[PDB]
This record gives structure tokens, C-alpha cells and sequence, in this order.
């Protein structure tokens, strides 16, 4: 008469790693690395703004593509591929710093500068590069200033924006760089051209420069955009005689939001805290191998397909 | 193994035991039987469940993007970012690999441990009324009916009831 | 746990034993007594002391600041610094969490191991003169006065001295 | 007769975490994360310099607030909040890189440029923005060069600093940007203005720009600061005709030091190797949850209030 | 250690045994012998080899330079790079130190475990024919010549062949 | 009769660290930190390029020291110390971004701009600083454009490079900065000088500046280098009237390669995958303490001399 002690075994064992063995066989195991993502933007429970073909910079200068995104509130901003920032060709200085400021904001308010111009200034410069309602237009937050009379010298003019708020404001302006000495003379006169910007914390000078260059959207002219933050209670003064693309509105970035860059479709029926170019990730799991570029609260990225965690004893089959 | 039971002095596992992780097989005049042990099995399962909960706990840290997906990053700051993120990825896959490896060693060893702890429990139950067979079995030196076998599994077996007979049986004297 | 003794076959600890971590309780004609074991207590304590010393050994890396507290940081590089620091911070809290959980597991197991090593030491001193409770007690099959109990705790007890009397009592023969 | 084996227990057991259990009661335990700092800068054993209301950049140009910190040796440098770097309104190009150099140095030596100017030049330009001893002054290491005869063209001048030392030298200069044309013409004349700085490894050009801006410290003119390192054996040449704020002395950053930005009062009686904005951290513990911004040799920051290290066995009471 | 054998109830190691990690020494009427146990030695040796395989496996990840050796780095970006690299170095030296400490602890403990497993398999082989002396020895209560000693080491010792003689010598009676 | 169980020991033990013991003695241990490197660049198995005294940037513009290296293919690229980029003294804007770009490529192709000029323009400018075969020369990929009529105005000219390839191209140009108004008038004329470069994505402007500077290679004049990427299908236009150092050839970076900065000798007989300033590293070991600066697939740098891994049990001798 004998009584025996024993443990279970299974037919189909799983293979895990240990400190001493790379091919240890146990009764059961479970994955620690997430390999499956959701190819949709799970927006349930969050006020989001999908910018479609509007680039975040365009929200500040007011490109036609961004006409529905000039102001608003959100807790997550969605940028899409090939979004448009410029209708009239150009470039923003320190654009990546500026784009990131917007992408971590939670809303934009717009406030008027209040700028007025003398009788020798045409403040409604316009272009076929910024079409709006079947008619030539311009950036909605900026004003292309041109001599009212063709060929005539642009008047030395001064404009000062006061920040009377309790928060800092984002101010953008442009400088027009004409494609020909001809074009420059027609718009601003034959005089020497200079733009001077000064606040209590910022000062800089710009000069429109004539240059031949290829056509972009029908235009060989350029506008280079610049920006600064005006602190509350501070004034910022514009001193110019042609070439300034003046602001009619400044921006105030409100609160905090999550910036997502993806071309995945929005799904308002699922929740997620983790996003990337391909969509969302939702796991209990601590690691993932979907992408090293994520945003939000994500599992840590690892260079492994799989890392099995044993959940049973050594398998000794028979 | 560390405790020398599972994959040790125990020749192999029992595929017919789906009622638990640890158990008894007996043999007497009435025939054979098999039963799982709940206590030892739950000790092993609870510990594994505890490992899984620790694997699932999550950090609250939000991260913003520092690489534009849709526009060019300046080359030097791009290389630094590339260097940093790759450095950080290496730490994590190292950590994960280490995590799993260290955990699996401990899980395998503690399962062996629970098997040994049960065995030891039985050995001291029978005390002088049985002898170790060397392969996980105890040769009982008195008749043990299913009711008696049940008492051993149930931890109610009284050794004093069979002691006198068992000693005579072991010293081969009658 | 891992070794079956503490929170295992020993029902509970002894609040009365303020003398040491591990010890003896005895029972004879003179009554009851209690004493701590020095060697086994020191083995556990020295090991804890060792963990604390490794915990407290300090790395020598001096760090400069890369974030002005009192002036602005350019936005793009500031975001990189933020991303980096937050990543390094996540790595360290993970490591601290893992270190502590792992050390705690080992500290609890080795303490249970010192208990078991003392129990086994005593089991071997007595060899054929005593039998196991199953509860951490040895039933001694001869008379053991306070000096005899002391010889056990102090590892001088000669089993051959009491063997004849003991074997007669165990086999229940005059 | 019997002998029983056992282990101790305690009535006040603590809870710790293990690999398998989140709530494990043990006999003793100790913290591994420091939560407690010292709200003072423990400077015992260290030769330190409290800059007070002097800003590190001020040490180089010589702002009145930094008159006692123009030279020196230290192994720890303490910057305070709202420290003053500019008495006359202006900014420095690449100020953060420059501020960091100062904050990791063990001292400053000053050496004269040996710059001399003719009679047509008034080198003693002064301002009420930089008051010193109840009188109008200027930056102590610089000089505001101006036409001695009010309204006349600043002469075409050339100054050269020769580094004959064995180490590199920090040279700073300023460019004055006048608030108006009348002011400019007054100071430098009517001529076109250009400042050209050139060494063997450096060349840059500057043009003072007239512009209207708000008043700061009573001045609407600005002084933009610039700098470079002159290598030993190398000479650097200043070529100018008005608008140059010239260096009378040059800086040598000496050795190495610990930079501390803090508003915590100094205590010369306690000793430390870890500092943050709120003071010092004195710990043998490997982790701390005070600040993720520290300097010196510190415990690593963790996002945890408490991490208990079991220092005793499982507690099984009664 | 954890398992009470090596630097435990065995006083010391044998320098004379260069044949293997674990083994036997014996005394009988015909003299003395020494022999290594191959199974227990290979068990320990295989686990070591596995540790060295996992240690050496290469996980890279090619890096480019972000620090020019031969030209100037802009100061701010160079401090951010220095900060990051020292932070990463601090993590790696921590992990390497912990890796080695934890692995070493495990190595010496499993080695102690394999020793104990051998001693345990011998105890069960001799069952009622021998008794433990407390120092890692089995005092055999029957004549065990050189071929009997060999059968114990080779795991071919049949305890039923010597039981009667041995029980006689242990009880002294019958 | 007795049988005894035991384990081996050795007289000469090894000391290792454990979780509890700092001085634990074991029978055998092995090192985990590699302390030994190879004093050579192990280039076996790799199609390498040793630049010698040719600096990576010199390859693009065509410095005489780089005549053997103007094009090529490689999977690894070796830069040496004190290498030569500039024969005529000057500097490149964004030099380190450009160098890193080149040092992670697998080859360079050169393609002609096909720029042609008027007879009024001398396009074969020459200098003593760029000696090529005992005779004055210039950068092989650039042309120093000068008025053929000494003292007469350089004509307003326009050159356009058209990228007809399916990949981006690297274009470099120079701006000459004369050391004297005399020299400036002799070479380009008395007119206001201006260079404007423009593409679909890039636009910028440059103005030659006259300044007094020390002599480098005898020259007190300077040439500043600038560069950009020209996208497929895009044209880039040079609008200039003097002082433009024009590109006769354009660069094209092919694929990927490893860039190494070492002054260590080349060994074509050993293999390696990890390199540093002092040579190569060939280990199975996971950690090294030779250098925190390495390139390639490398062991992780640790701050420890030795980390011994036990490979045997405790040593208990007697
Ligand atoms: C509980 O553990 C702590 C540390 O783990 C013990 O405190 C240490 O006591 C020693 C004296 O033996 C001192 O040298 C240390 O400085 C103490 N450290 C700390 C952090 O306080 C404490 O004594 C233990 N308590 C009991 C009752 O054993
Ligand atoms: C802004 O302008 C108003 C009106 O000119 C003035 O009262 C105020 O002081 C200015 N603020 C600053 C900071 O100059
Ligand atoms: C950074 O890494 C990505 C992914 O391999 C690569 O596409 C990109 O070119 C890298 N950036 C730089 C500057 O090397
Ligand atoms: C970096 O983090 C700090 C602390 O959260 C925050 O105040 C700061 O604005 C952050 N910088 C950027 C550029 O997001
Ligand atoms: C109570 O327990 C704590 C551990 O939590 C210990 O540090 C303290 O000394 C104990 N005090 C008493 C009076 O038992
Ligand atoms: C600097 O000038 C001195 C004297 O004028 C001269 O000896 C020295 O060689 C010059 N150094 C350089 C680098 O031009
Ligand atoms: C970066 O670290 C190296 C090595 O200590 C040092 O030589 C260099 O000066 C540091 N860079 C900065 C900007 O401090
Ligand atoms: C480049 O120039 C050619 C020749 O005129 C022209 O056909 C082509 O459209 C131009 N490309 C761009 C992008 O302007």
C-alpha cells in the first residue's frame, strides 16, 4: 500500500526564457509585449479638433484652409499629413518651435490689434494665391500693405499693439520678398525699405530683398513669417515703410491639450490614452512593439516581437 | 530544480490531473485513485496572480511628440533625438528581457517549492507508519482503505491509531 | 513560503521572544523554558545589513543644470529636455519599484530559510531519540532536564548517551 | 518531554511589496525614497559666491549690481531670482549657452584690451539707466563710444585685442540701436554705419538699426550684446564707425564649479552635495521625490511617495 | 546558504576533488575512496553555461556619433548631450551592478541546492539502513565493501538486500 | 562504515559581490566589463574610405587635399584630426549638421550645374592659398566670379540649377568677404552688392561685407559657405551682382555608412563593429569602460573597472 505525490503536466507545453535557460518548457505562459494596435483615433471622452487639411500654423495667420479653425477649445489637436499652412508661398522662422507650442495648447482666442493706416496706404492687398469665395483674398489675420498709388513711396508708418490682458499673446507678422525690382517699386516705391519691431523684450529688423525664384502656387514672391510672445502690460511697436505684412489679429494659446500627428480615422466610440501615426494603443501590457514614436500615456517600446511570462510550473510531460 | 521535486525526484508530471496543480495517487487493495490538493494549488496560483497584477500596474506619465511626422527636423537635433530614443529603447528591451527571465526562474522554482512543501507535510503526517520510496511515494506499513487514504489527503490521519501495527510491520516481527 | 517553515508548518511567531529572531521553547518535568538562537539570528541580520549597505553605497556622478529656473528655455530644446528627463525618471521609478519588490521577496525567503536550517540542525542532533510533530516540535523519547535542553540549543547534546532509553520508549518495549 | 522551534513576531508589523504580494506584513522595514529636504543652501566646506541680485552675465559686462563680482575664484556659484544683467535695456545673443559657461566655472579673471580712442571720440558715454555712486555711469567692462562733437560723423576706427595668454578668452561687445534718426545722427553722424568683427576663426557684421520701441528703465534705445572666444595666439579686430559698445576688459573663465540656481538662504554649518531650487538634499537613500531638477551628486528622482525595504521576516502574530 | 549545505552543515569543501563539483568520500574495512558525482556536477555546470550564454548575447542597435571629436560642439547642445549620456551611463552601471549581484546570489544558491539534492537522493536510497551524522555523512549499519559503496554512488543500491542486518545493528536487539 | 557527501574547493579563491555580501568568495568568476581595446581601426569586411587630411566638407567644395575623394562609394568613412576643409580662409554656416550628414552616407556623386557666364565676367578666379600643382588654383566644385574689367561693376546675373534627378541634391555656394573697400571695388565694382538665392522651399540673401581681419594663409579676406538640399524636380536660382562663389558641381549623398573619428592606424586584417577615438572594440562582453563615446554596435559604457560574474559555488577551503 502506497500513496504518491505528484504535479500536473500538459501535452502542448509553452517555451519561455529563464536566467539559465533560453528554451525552458512550462505548462502555460502569457505575452508581455503588445503587438496589436487599433488603426483608428479613439476620441471617446475627449473634446477633439480634427484640422483636416489645415496646418496648425495656418490657424494663426488665417489661411483659407483653416477658416473653420481660427479659434476654439479642445483637449486634443489632430494634425493631418500634407496640411496647408501657406496659400501665398513662404516660410515661418522657428516654425517647429511654434508648431509644438500650438500642438500642446488646448484652444486659441483671437484679439484685434486695432491697427489703422494713413490715406497713402492700401491695407487690402490681395492675391489669387489665397482664393476665398471665388475672389482674391489674403491671410485672414494679416493685412498686405501696399502704396495706394502704384510706384509711389510707402509712407513711414508706426503701429503699436498693447497687451492689456493678464496673459501673454502670440503675434505674427510677415515680410514680403518681391521677385523683381519692378514689382518692389510698384508696391512700395523706389525708397530704401526697412521694418523695425520692438517690444520691451524683443527687437529685430527686416529688409525685403528682391530675388528671382521659381513659382510656387503661381507666385515667385515670398512672405517670410515671424513671431514673438508679448507679455501682459507690454507694448510692441512696428516701424515700417513697405514690406510689412501686418497683423490685424493676435493669438492667445489657452490651457493644455494633446497634439497627435496621424492619418488614422477618428472613432468616437472607443477610449484610449496612447496614440501614434498609425492610430491608438490599448493594453494592460507594459511593453509594445508597434512604434517608438508615441504620444500620451503609452506602454514602453521594445525591440522584441515577444516576451513570454511563465504562468505555470516546469512541464515534464508523459 | 532548486527544491529537487518537480523535474527532480519526481519522474514526470501527471497529464490526467486537470483538477489542480498538485495531487495524490494511491494504491491499496480496493484499487487505485487520484485526487488534487486545493491548498497547495491555490498557494501557487495566488502567487502567480500576484505577479500578473504587478505586470499590469501602469504609470501616469504623459509624453508629447518631439519628432514631427509630417515635416523635416533639423539634422543635428534630429540625430541627438535619434541617439537618445535608441539609448532609451535599449534600456527598456534589456529591462523587459531581464524582467521576464528573472520572473520565470522564480515562478518555476516556487512551484517546485509548493510541491516539496506538500510532500513534507505528508511525510510528517505518517511519521513512523510509512517509509519514503525515493520517487515521491510513501509505502504504508498497514492496511489503508480509501477512508484512510482520504484522511491523509484531508490532514486528519491519526498516526497513533496504526503505529503499533506499522512498527511490527517495519521491523519484520510478528 | 519558499521553505515551508515561517508562515508554513510553524503556526505562528512568538511575540515573547524579544531575545532574537529564532529560538527554542521546551517542556520537561521542571516545566517550560524559552531561549533564542544566536548563530541563526546573526546569519539573518548580517544578511539584512548587507542589503542595506549595498542600498546606501552612493554613486559619484555630478550633474550640471540644463534647465534655467529663472529664465526662458527655447521651446524645441526645452521639449527635448522634458521628454528626456521624463523618460529617465520613468526608468528609475520602475527600477526602484523592481529593486524593492525583488529584495523583499529574497529577504522573506532567506529568513524562512534560516528558520528551516535551525530546525534541520536540531533534527539531526537528536537523530533516533526524537520524532517530529509536524508543527516544529520534537517529541523527545527520554528524560531531558534543563541541562539536557541546554545541550541541544548549544549543540553539544550526545545522542548516543540517551539512545538506549529512547529506542525503548519509541518501540514501546521494556 | 519536547523541544519546539520558532521565530519571533511583533504587534506593530509594517506592509511591504514583493514580487507576488502587494500587501506583505513583515516585522521591520525602512524607507528607500527621501521625502525631506533642507530649505537652506548647505555651503560648509565649499568656497562659494552668492551673486545676490547680480546676474552671471552682469559679471562680464560689469553692471553696477555686479560691482563686487567682476573677478573671483569659487567652487560653487549661486544665482538668485530676478538678478540684474542689464541696467541699460538690451539682450545677449546666445545668452543661455553663455550663462551656462559661467555657471560651470571656478572663477573669472579680467584682462584689459588696451583699447585707445582719438579725440574725436568720446569714450565716456554714460546713462541714467546705469546709476553708480549717485551719478550716471555705464557697464564697467565696456565703453559707449560717441562723436565728441555732437552731430558729426564718427571716425572710421580699428581696434584689435591680442590674446597673448596660453588659454582662451571670452570677449563681449555691444551694438547700440538708437530709438530715432535724430538720436543716431547726433551720436554717430549721418553716414551709413557698419561694425565688423573678425578674428582667425570668427567674422560677423553689425548695423545699428533705428526703431521706435517702448521705454525700459527710461530708455527706448537698446544695446544688443554679442560674444566669442578668442583662442590663444589669436588676434580679434573691431572695425567700426559708430554704434559699437567696445570692451575695455576681457574675461577668462577659470577652472570648474557647481552652478546653483536657488532662492534658499545660505547655511555655512551644514554640508551637502545635492542642491535644488528649494535648497539642499542630505541623504544616504538612493532615491528622492523632492524635485526632478537637481544639481550636484544626487539621489535619483522617482514618482513615488514611499518604497519600503523589508528588514525583517514575515510577521505572523499572536 | 539558502539550502543549509554548502557553508552550512558541511564544514568545508574538498580541495582534493578536481574530478567534479560534488562527490563522495567513504570509509569501510577495506579503506577509503573518493569519487565525483557526474549528474549533480553537470546540472550545476549547465546552468552556469546558460547564464554565460544570456550574458553574451548581443542586442544592438548601431549608433552614430553625436559628439565631434575634432571640432567644437555648441555649448548648450553639448551640455544637454553630456547630461543625457551621464544619465544613461548611470542607469547602465546600476543595471550591470545589480545584474551581477543578483546573478551571483542565484549562482551560489543553486550550487548549494544541487549539493542538497545529491545528499537527499542518497538519504532516500539507503532508507532504513543508514543514519545521518549531522555533517553530511551517512553512517551505514551493515558491512559495505567497495562494490557496495560503488552501488550507492551509481544509484544501484538495493536497500532490501541489507535491511535485516542493518535493522539488527541499529536497534542492537532482535 | 560511513559515506560522506561533499563539494570541491580551491586554495586561491575569487572575490565577487552579491545582494548581501560585498566580499563573497567563490571558486571561479569571469569579467563582464571589457577593459581592453584594439589600438587599430579594424576594417576587415568593410569597404572603407580613409580621408587622410581631407575634411568631409572639403569633399563637397573641392579642397585640393580632397582631390582623391571628390566622389566615391563606401560603407564606412574615416575622418582624421586636423583635416583640411578650407584652403582659402572661411567658415560654413551649420557646419556640424552638414558634417554629420556626410558622415552617415555611403557615397558621393557629383553632378554639373552647367553654369555659364558672360565675357564681362572672369570665372577663373585663382589664389595662392589653393595651390594645385605648383600653380594658383581654387575649389574644384566652385568658381570665383570676378569682373574681367578691373574696377568695373559686376553685371547683374542669374544662374539656375535644375534638379532633374529622382533624389535630393546637396548644393554649396560661397560668399566672398573682401578685406578692403579697395579690393572690393577692384573685383566687383562700386555698386551695392547683393546675392539672393531662391528655390521652391529655400530663400535667403547675402551681402559681402568689407572688414579688417588678421591673415589666415596670408589672406585677410574670407569666404563663407552656405548649403541646402534641392528636391527632385525643383529648381534653385542664383540672383547676384558680385561676390558669389558659384557651384560648377553639385553633390549627391548615396545610401548609408558608418562615420568614424579616429587617429588610429588601419588594420585590414581584423574585424570590428564598434569603434572609438582610440581604435576598435571586439568583445562578447556586455559592458566596457574604455570610452563613453563610441560609434557602431557597442557594449554599454559603464563606470566600473571590474564586475565579476561568479561561475562557481562558494569557496570554503581547508
Ligand atoms: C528596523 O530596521 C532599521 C533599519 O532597517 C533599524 O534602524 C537602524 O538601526 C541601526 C542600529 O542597529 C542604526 O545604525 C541605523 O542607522 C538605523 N537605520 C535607520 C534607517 O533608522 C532599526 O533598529 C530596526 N528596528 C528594530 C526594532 O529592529
Ligand atoms: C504701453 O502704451 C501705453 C500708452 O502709450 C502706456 O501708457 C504704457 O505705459 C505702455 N506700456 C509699456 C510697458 O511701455
Ligand atoms: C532618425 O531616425 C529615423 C529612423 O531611422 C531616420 O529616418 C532619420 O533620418 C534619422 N534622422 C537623422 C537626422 O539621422
Ligand atoms: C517642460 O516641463 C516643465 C515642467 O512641466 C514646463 O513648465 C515647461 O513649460 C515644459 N517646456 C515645454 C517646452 O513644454
Ligand atoms: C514598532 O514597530 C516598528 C516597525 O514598524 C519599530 O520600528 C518600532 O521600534 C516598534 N516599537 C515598539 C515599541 O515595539
Ligand atoms: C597677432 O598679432 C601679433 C602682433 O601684431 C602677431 O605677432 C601674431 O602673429 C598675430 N597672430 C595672429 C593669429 O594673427
Ligand atoms: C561635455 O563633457 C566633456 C567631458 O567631460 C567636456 O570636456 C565638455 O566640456 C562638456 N561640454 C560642455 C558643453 O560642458
Ligand atoms: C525648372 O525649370 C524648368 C525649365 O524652365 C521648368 O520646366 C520646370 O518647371 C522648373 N521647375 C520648377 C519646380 O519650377
Amino acid at each position: 500500500d502506497k500513496i504518491c505525490l505528484g504535479h500536473h503536466a500538459v501535452a502542448n507545453g509553452t517555451i519561455v526564457k529563464t536566467l539559465t535557460n533560453e528554451q525552458e518548457e512550462v505548462t502555460n505562459a502569457t505575452e508581455t509585449v503588445e503587438s496589436t494596435g487599433i488603426n483608428r483615433l479613439c476620441m471617446k471622452g475627449r473634446k477633439h479638433k480634427d484640422l483636416g487639411n489645415c496646418h496648425p500654423i495656418g490657424m494663426l495667420i488665417g489661411t483659407p484652409a483653416c477658416d473653420l479653425h481660427l479659434t476654439g477649445m479642445w483637449d486634443t489637436l489632430i494634425e493631418r499629413e500634407n496640411a496647408i499652412a501657406y496659400c501665398y508661398p513662404g516660410a515661418t522662422v522657428n516654425v517647429e518651435a511654434l508648431r509644438q507650442k500650438i500642438m500642446e495648447s488646448g484652444g486659441i482666442n483671437k484679439i484685434s490689434t486695432g491697427f489703422t493706416y494713413g490715406s497713402s496706404i492700401n491695407s487690402a492687398g490681395t492675391t489669387r494665391a489665397c482664393m476665398r469665395n471665388g475672389g482674391n483674398s489674403f491671410y485672414a489675420e494679416l493685412k498686405w500693405l501696399v502704396s495706394k498709388s502704384k510706384g509711389q513711396n510707402f509712407p513711414q508708418t508706426t503701429n503699436t499693439y498693447r497687451n492689456t490682458d493678464t496673459a501673454e499673446h502670440l503675434i505674427m507678422w510677415g515680410i514680403h520678398h518681391p521677385s523683381s525690382t519692378q514689382e518692389k517699386n510698384d508696391l512700395y516705391g523706389t525708397q530704401s525699405i526697412s521694418i523695425s519691431v520692438g517690444s520691451s523684450t524683443y527687437r529685430n529688423n527686416f529688409v525685403p530683398v528682391v530675388g528671382a525664384r521659381p513659382q510656387v502656387n503661381g507666385q515667385s514672391g515670398r512672405i517670410d513669417f515671424h513671431w514673438t510672445l508679448v507679455q501682459p502690460g507690454d507694448n510692441i511697436t512696428f516701424s515700417h515703410n513697405g514690406g510689412l505684412i501686418a497683423p490685424s489679429r493676435v493669438s492667445k494659446l489657452i490651457g493644455r491639450g494633446l497634439g497627435i500627428q496621424s492619418d488614422a480615422p477618428i472613432d468616437n466610440n472607443c477610449e484610449s490614452k496612447c496614440f501614434w501615426r498609425g492610430g491608438s494603443i490599448n493594453t494592460r501590457l507594459p511593453f509594445q512593439n508597434l512604434s517608438p514614436r508615441t504620444v500620451g500615456q503609452c506602454p514602453k517600446y521594445v525591440n522584441r516581437r515577444s516576451l513570454m511570462l511563465a504562468t505555470g510550473m516546469r512541464n515534464v510531460p508523459e | 530544480g532548486l527544491f529537487g521535486a518537480i523535474a527532480g525526484f519526481l519522474e514526470n508530471g501527471w497529464e490526467g490531473m486537470v483538477d489542480g496543480w498538485y495531487g495524490f495517487r494511491h494504491q491499496n487493495a480496493q484499487g487505485t485513485g487520484q485526487a488534487a490538493d486545493y491548498k497547495s494549488t491555490q498557494a501557487a496560483i495566488d502567487q502567480i496572480t500576484g505577479k500578473l497584477n504587478r505586470l499590469v500596474e501602469k504609470t501616469n506619465t504623459e509624453f508629447e511628440s518631439i519628432e514631427s511626422e509630417f515635416s523635416e527636423i533639423e539634422h543635428q537635433i534630429g540625430n541627438v533625438i535619434n541617439w537618445t530614443k535608441d539609448s532609451i529603447t535599449d534600456i527598456w528591451t534589456y529591462q523587459a528581457e531581464l524582467l521576464v527571465a528573472m520572473e520565470n526562474q522564480h515562478t518555476i522554482d516556487m512551484a517546485d517549492s509548493e510541491m516539496l512543501n506538500l510532500y513534507e507535510r505528508v511525510r510528517k503526517q505518517l511519521r513512523q507508519n510509512a517509509e519514503e520510496d525515493g520517487k515521491g511515494c510513501f509505502e504504508i506499513y498497514h492496511a489503508c482503505d480509501d477512508s484512510c487514504m482520504e484522511s491523509i489527503r484531508n490532514n486528519t490521519y491519526d498516526h497513533s491509531q496504526y503505529r503499533e501495527e506499522a512498527l511490527l510491520n517495519r521491523l519484520n516481527i510478528n
